[PDB]
């Protein structure tokens, strides 16, 4: 009964990558629009499973602690929280970031998934939390939180990277298209991105203080992220 | 602009009243007060407003404000559709399990919980069956699909709709709770048909008729298929169900959602009128019109925190019914959409008068108006005086949102075509005419020969490759496969029988024509066919029945392949009759309709054709006598015999080569019997092959529809359950089968019967008029009485008789006893046997019941206290007057208390008096047989012809006396019941007028 979200995320680039192939052509005999429903309704799903907790975003935004996290598995069949925090932390927010940059990438393509105001007004909100991610450890994509493994989290480069690319994407952006007025975009403060460079272009040649180098730097510097606009250091 | 001010008011308006409860995550509204439950029809009713909003500020494009506030309302339009398809898809098990065998327990819930989209309620606290719900759901889904919104979105989707399709096509023959969630006047945990669900089902069949739900970019595989029988038995339903409410319920004001802008699924405008003058009399008040007479609900009284009233209603709720002003709007709406202006201004005038205002002077509709507990004696003696009080939900999003789309409506902002574009207006326009097409086909070269030397030019079952012809059983089995998945656990469409009307479309598999023979013609399936005569006039009926509605696009087609067992004795010509009918067909004649002869590929050029894209890709003693023996009558005995002791699925081992089973040898037989046409052993075989005649539940319903009770068998007091609600094919059966019990050919006659009467009830719907129940065992005995009269020999010898006829034999001696046509008392017996009373019958003794303290029959009592629970026009009046008249076994002396009550009648009508004590109707016809054998041996007449009866103790002479003359019965019968009333009344007579 369980169901990740990176996994989720990555069958809607696949379903929405093959309906794009498939748009080249004119008789797709209905098939492109089956794929973009896809990616849609995958979408729409981690939505409502995010708006299902809203008082789980009320916490992180004051006091951003892994007790008071967004959920990051939640029931395939239900959509329900499975595994509390004393057995899997849930603390990720390289999901978020990635959730956010590929709905920027869906809707700036030409999509319809966010519906009314207060969806609009939610992922406000998941900005705002996002914003705040240079103080706060996570236990990374891994799940695991270090090389140790004793429940530990620590600052991890991969999810500092993933939320500075989802804050530049979600810059000024507008969710509701072309058919979209002056009341229906995302501001981004100035200040937080700048303090995410700042964690990043310091940290970015190793993983984290116990991890030199990680596999996981890998999407943080290639097509899911394209972060990094260093060149000789990527 | 100032219509832009008007529709900036119209938007506030709304977000005020409806949008502000949005409830996100979900998308599905709270139903007003401090319920926190969601109800499908009533979010569905609510966000028409909020849809008719968006189409109206989508015309005023070209502006970024106006765009987003457009996109904004489509979307969340959309998404509470969305939620309500995630809500009904939550119980994809329950849908599939209703699927068999239709149950109010696997029903899915009609009550919906909030945000998180649970359930609230379990299965056994509340009314989980509700098709209305689904039915204006599935035609408001179509609607905006069809206006261009997308809310189908997925194949998994697009299945699920389509198994909830296959679930509520079967409405016109199952019980529902109704709108009001509440059955009939007396809740009780019953259930009954209504007319709102099997019209407004047949109208969301009709929407999703061949509708692409993705939209303008969807391919084959994304379409809904729908058949056409379900929608014209459903219209049938509803014609022949529609002078009323339904069968408890003489008139609802829900009947409007029927005959007005939702669904419009409704014809004969006539009756439109007639229903909603109707409506207007009975049902119009100050304040709106109430719900339906007799309704408890929202009283001072009746304890309001209880529930399954009881039978105590006389006065109550009589006079003193709540009013909603939500049909009102349902007027105002119905006039704005036809043709009527000035309609729609008086009703908006009335209308607002009863509103009342809110927050920031915003216009709230209550949801019903109650009246006062200290004046209720006022309204009851003078109705329509008091004033009422606002009650209930104030702000009623059903009533709110209907009123604010018939505003905007009615302003000119919107137009009668934005809210349906499927032109469903016009559904009242007269139907001009169809021509139907036939083709003839030979399977052999001999028959083609025949036909050519007969001047019939014909084309045999081969040179025609491109075009296939097969069964009805096997398109059957081609629709059974129609939406089935796996992952999701759905078995697709159920098996059924295709009428007429399904058969007649041509089809394309595979990019191969089909063409498929009618389901009726298949000779194994039952052996009614084989009859030549019953033949040529059940196909003048199906001619008939396909003439007369048509409702599907294109030209009709039907394929008529002449087979080798209606050719003559000597095997060398066709019958008169199939002659006789193929020359009225050649002649473009044939019953009701006009045919034109011709071939299939001329056909072909026009036609209804559909493309199914699903499909892409000692005993041994024992059998050495029944082999060896002749009688083939005792040979089926010695089958039988077998069959019952050892041989259910045994192999007899009769062969050596090849091991045959008993059921082989039994086909093999029954193949053999129908060369020799001899009808002495069909019928056994038919039973022990359990043959059941297609479309049985369909001839139930269609019964039932007329307000009718069946029974089977000869009438113990113990056994013969009568049957009062539509139930499915196994229960039918089953039923039927214990009915008949050991005997076997009881079931066979009994189906046989059934249809025969149902056949004719379309036809002729007159001859079965002041009928209210029928036994098929009494009228089985009255046959075989008559067949035994009429050859004068034994029962045993009449049943034979009986056996051995014809099915055109059996139709015709029906239609016989049924007009009653060929001495008295053999009539009376006729009569009583099948207890025929007149139309007026039931409100003489009403009045008489009203007028007299009770009515003694020899037993028991019949008291007088039933007329305050009880109304002349109840079928509850119906069955419980039948039940006290039916305690005496002689159908003679049931037609004597049927004339005595009505001569009795007659004398409470001239004189003007009150009984005050308890009348018998055994001392009355006592008393006259004694005066009638008193006058007769006056008259001179001797010992012979003053005989009595053996068990009744009756003058044979009184019987066959005619009712009417000098010396006629009803003389006797009236001086009888002077001579009772004289006995009691104060040593006096009150008969004045």
């Amino acid at each position: 009964q369980k169901a990740k979200i990176q996994d989720s995320l990555y069958c809607a680039a696949g379903a929405w990558a093959l309906a794009l192939a498939y748009r080249r052509i004119d008789d797709d005999k209905g098939r492109t629009h089956e794929l973009e429903h896809s990616a849609i309704k995958c979408m729409r799903g981690i939505l409502y499973c995010y708006m299902r907790q809203a008082d789980k975003v009320q916490q992180f935004k004051q006091d951003p602690r892994p007790t008071t996290c967004l959920h990051s598995v939640f029931n395939v069949h239900t959509g329900d929280e499975l595994l509390s925090y004393e057995e899997y932390g849930h603390l990720q927010i390289n999901a978020v970031s990635l959730y956010l940059l590929y709905l920027v990438e869906m809707i700036s393509s030409g999509l319809q998934i966010i519906y009314n105001t207060d969806e609009v007004s939610f992922i406000q909100n998941l900005v705002f939390c996002v914003e705040r991610v240079y103080r706060v450890p996570d236990f990374g994509v891994w799940e695991r939180g270090s090389k140790y493994n004793n429940g530990s989290t620590e600052l991890h480069s991969s999810s500092v990277g993933l939320a500075k690319a989802a804050l530049e994407a979600i810059n000024g952006f507008n969710l509701f298209g072309n058919q979209g007025c002056s009341w229906s975009v995302i501001f981004v403060d100035l200040d937080a991105h700048n303090r995410n460079r700042q964690t990043l272009c310091s940290l970015l040649p190793r993983e984290s203080r116990s991890h030199n180098t990680d596999a996981a730097l890998l999407p943080c510097i290639s097509y899911p992220a394209f972060a990094l606009d260093d060149e000789v250091l990527f | 602009s100032n219509s832009g001010v008007r529709l900036d008011g119209y938007a506030r308006l709304v977000q005020q009243t409806i949008l502000c409860h949005q409830n996100p995550v979900t998308g599905l509204l709270p139903a007003s007060y401090d319920q926190k439950d969601a109800w499908v029809r009533d979010n569905v009713y609510s966000i028409l407003a909020v849809w008719g909003l968006g189409l109206a500020y989508r015309k005023n494009a070209d502006r970024d404000e106006d765009k987003a506030k457009a996109y904004e309302l489509e979307q969340s339009v959309v998404k509470l559709m969305r939620g309500l398809l995630h809500c009904m898809i939550r119980q994809v098990d329950k849908v599939e399990s209703f699927k068999y065998s239709q149950s109010t327990k696997d029903s899915l819930h009609a009550k919906y919980n909030t945000k998180t989209c649970a359930t609230v309620v379990g299965d056994d606290q509340w009314g989980h069956l509700q098709l209305d719900a689904t039915s204006v759901y599935l035609l408001f889904l179509a609607q905006m699909t069809a206006s261009g919104l997308h809310i189908i979105h997925s194949l998994d989707e697009v299945n699920f709709i389509q198994n909830l399709v296959f679930y509520i096509e079967a409405a016109y023959k199952t019980a529902d709770f109704g709108i009001w969630e509440r059955g009939d006047k007396t809740n009780q945990g019953i259930s009954e048909l209504n007319a709102s669900s099997v019209g407004m089902a047949k109208a969301a069949l009709e929407a999703l008729d061949e509708l692409d739900l993705f939209g303008v970019k969807g391919g084959p595989q994304s379409v809904i298929h729908v058949l056409a029988d379900e929608v014209q038995h459903c219209q049938s339903i509803l014609n022949s169900l529609l002078p009323r409410a339904s069968t408890s319920k003489e008139v609802d004001a829900s009947l409007l959602s029927v005959v007005s802008f939702p669904a419009f699924a409704v014809e004969d405008s006539q009756l439109v009128e007639l229903t909603k003058q109707e409506i207007i009399t009975k049902l119009q008040g100050r304040y709106g019109c109430c719900r339906f007479l007799r309704d408890g609900y929202k009283t001072p009284k009746e304890d309001p925190n209880r529930l399954y009233y009881e039978p105590a209603e006389l006065k109550l709720f009589e006079n003193i019914e709540c009013e909603w002003p939500l049909f009102w709007t349902y007027f105002i709406l119905d006039g704005v959409f036809s043709g009527n202006a000035e309609q729609v201004q008086e009703y908006k005038e009335a209308l607002e008068a009863v509103l009342i205002k809110g927050k920031n002077g915003v216009p709230l509709l209550p949801e019903l108006y109650s009246v006062p507990p200290d004046r209720v004696d006022e309204e009851y003696q003078n109705p329509h005086t008091v004033d009422r009080v606002p009650m209930g939900k104030l702000p009623h999003m059903w009533g709110q949102s209907l009123y604010i789309l018939g505003s905007l409506m009615a302003e000119g902002f919107l137009a009668p075509g934005e809210i349906d574009p499927l032109n469903r207006r016009f559904s009242t326009v007269p139907k001009p005419d169809v021509v139907v097409q036939v083709s003839i086909l030979a399977e052999t070269e001999e028959i083609k020969t025949i036909l050519k030397d007969k001047g019939i030019y014909v084309e045999t079952i081969a040179e025609v490759y491109p075009i296939r012809v097969q069964p009805a059983r096997i398109l059957s089995h081609i629709y059974s496969s129609l939406g089935c998945n796996n992952r999701m656990k759905l078995s697709g469409r159920p098996y059924r029988h295709m009428g007429v009307l399904g058969t007649s479309k041509l089809y394309d598999i595979r990019k191969t024509i089909f063409t498929f023979t009618p389901q009726f013609i298949d000779q194994q399936q039952f052996y009614l066919a084989l009859d030549n005569k019953m033949i040529v006039e059940m196909l003048r009926t199906d001619l008939s029945y396909l003439c007369s509605r048509w409702r599907m696009t294109g030209q009709p087609t039907i394929t008529f392949p002449i087979s080798h067992s209606m050719l003559d004795e000597d095997g060398t010509s066709l019958n008169s009759s199939i002659l006789a009918a193929l020359r009225k067909m050649q002649d473009g004649y044939f019953g009701g309709a006009r045919v034109q002869t011709g071939k299939l590929s001329e056909f072909l050029t026009t036609s209804c054709c559909t493309h199914l894209s699903f499909m892409d890709p000692d005993f041994k003693a024992l059998v050495l006598q029944l082999k060896e023996t002749s009688s083939l009558q005792e040979q089926a005995d010695i089958l039988y015999m077998l069959y019952t002791m050892k041989g259910p699925d045994w192999n007899t081992e009769l062969y050596n080569e090849r091991s045959a089973t008993v059921r082989e040898l039994l086909t093999e037989l029954y193949g053999k019997v129908g060369e020799i046409r001899h009808w002495g052993l069909i019928r056994y075989i038919s039973g022990i092959l359990r043959k059941k005649v297609e479309a049985l539940d369909e001839a139930c319903t269609d019964l039932l529809s007329h307000q009718k009770h069946l029974t089977v068998g000869l009438p113990p007091e113990p056994r013969e359950k009568t049957i009062s609600a539509p139930l499915p094919y196994e229960a039918l059966t089953q039923l039927i089968d214990e009915a008949s019990e050991g005997d076997m050919s009881i079931s066979i006659l009994t189906q046989e019967i059934m249809v025969y009467l149902a056949m004719y009830m379309r036809t002729q719907p007159g001859l079965f008029a002041e009928m209210f129940r029928l036994r098929i065992g009494l009228i089985i005995q009255v046959m075989a009485t008559e067949l035994a009269h009429s050859l004068r020999c034994s029962a045993e010898e009449a049943t034979e008789g009986l056996m051995n006829l014809s099915p055109s034999a059996m139709k015709n001696l029906l239609h016989h006893i049924l007009s009653g046509k060929e001495q008295w008392q053999r009539r009376r017996r006729l009569d009583g046997a099948l207890n025929r009373v007149p139309v007026g019958f039931y409100q003489k003794v009403w009045k008489v019941l009203q007028k007299c303290h009770g009515l003694s029959v020899e037993g028991f009592v019949l008291p007088s206290s039933t007329t305050r629970e009880m109304t002349p026009g109840e079928i509850k009046f119906s069955v419980h007057v039948e039940s006290v008249l039916n305690r005496v076994p002689q159908p003679e002396y049931r037609q004597l208390l049927v004339e005595a009550i009505l001569v009795l009648t007659m004398l409470a009508d001239i004189e003007i008096h009150s009984i005050g004590s308890i009348i018998a109707v055994e001392k009355i016809v006592h008393i006259a047989n004694d005066l009638f054998l008193q006058e007769q041996k006056t008259l001179g007449a001797d010992d012979t012809m003053l005989a009595k009866d053996p068990a009744s103790g009756i003058c044979t002479l009184l019987y066959d006396s005619a009712p009417s003359g000098r010396f006629g019965t009803m003389t006797y019968l009236s001086k009888a019941a002077a001579t009772y009333v004289q006995e009691f009344l104060p040593h006096s007579i009150c008969a004045m007028q």
